[PDB]
Order: structure tokens, then sequence, then C-alpha cells
């Protein structure tokens, strides 16, 4: 989940 | 910076967040700090989220969405942040 959310 | 309205405010608290002004990366890192803490994402499909039912749903107009797609969240943003 991080991974993706700090790539928003 | 920006003001939230109450209903995304109260969601930032939620998650930790302090006071009323914030920057826009402040509000989506809080975002992902309460989507973590109500454990709205799916632990098999990890940029899946599924807000059925929270406060962050109602926001959003949405039952579900991809953290690969920002427009959902980017148009709740527009209606929830005051400049």
């Amino acid at each position: 989940f991080m991974a993706f959310w700090e790539a928003l | 910076q920006v003001r939230p309205k109450l209903p995304l405010l109260k969601i930032l608290h939620a998650a930790g967040a302090q006071g009323e002004m914030f920057t826009v990366k402040e509000v989506m890192h809080y975002l992902g700090q309460y989507i973590m803490v109500k454990q709205l994402y799916d632990q098999q499909e990890q940029h899946m989220v599924y807000c059925g039912g929270d406060l962050l749903g109602e926001l959003l107009g949405r039952q579900s969405f991809s953290v690969k797609d920002p427009s959902p969240l980017y148009d709740m943003l527009r209606k929830n942040l005051v400049t």
C-alpha cells in the first residue's frame, strides 16, 4: 500500500 | 496551503493531524494514514481501497477506487479544500 500511495 | 471542510478535516484528525491548515502534500499524507488506520486497502491487492460505508467513501462518492488513478481523489480535494 505505501509504495503505491507515495506514488500519487 | 489549504483549509479542509469539516468532514475531510475530521478524517485528517482521526489519522493524527493537528489544526486546520495544511499543505496539499500533508493532506495526502494524512489520507494515506487514515486508510492504513482503518485498514481500508485490500491486504491481497494493495492498490485497491474499499471505502464503502466509511466517511471517506461518502466524500469520494465511491465504494472503491484504485490508488493508481488519482482522478476521484483530485475531484474530492477540489470540492473539499478551501484556498
